[PDB]
Parts: C-alpha cells; sequence; structure tokens
C-alpha cells in the first residue's frame, strides 16, 4: 500500500548559440523534458507530477 | 494496443 517517491539531482546541458532571455527559459524547461523522455516516463512518474 | 508509452507530445490532430 506504500508509495515510495525517489528524487535525484541531475546536471542538465544547453546548446551553444540561442540568445534572448525568453528563449533561454524555454530551453531550461526543454532540458527538464528531455530528461523525462529518457528516465521519467519509462520508470514510473507521470506527465502531471513533473518537478521543476 | 501496446499499453505504456506516451510520447508526451500532442501530435494530434
Amino acid at each position: 500500500n506504500q508509495v515510495e517517491l525517489k528524487y535525484e539531482w541531475v546536471e542538465f546541458t544547453l546548446p551553444e548559440g540561442n540568445y534572448s532571455e525568453t528563449m533561454t527559459i524555454d530551453l531550461m524547461n526543454n532540458a527538464i523534458v528531455e530528461h523525462y523522455l529518457k528516465v521519467g516516463r519509462q520508470n514510473g512518474v507521470l506527465e502531471s507530477d513533473i518537478g521543476v | 494496443s501496446e499499453d505504456t508509452f506516451n510520447p508526451v507530445y500532442p501530435y494530434d490532430t
């Protein structure tokens, strides 16, 4: 009946080039998504409870 | 249908 939730610090990486403050923010979150599309959806966490 | 794999990207419509 338990529900164990695991969290682990992960260093993200952004591409060289793109400017503009808004565009950088979208990329910071794009990195959060690419992490989920390689570790998240395959283990357990949903698209709803996405941290950060 | 498979059952477990949501590309997570509104491809539709």
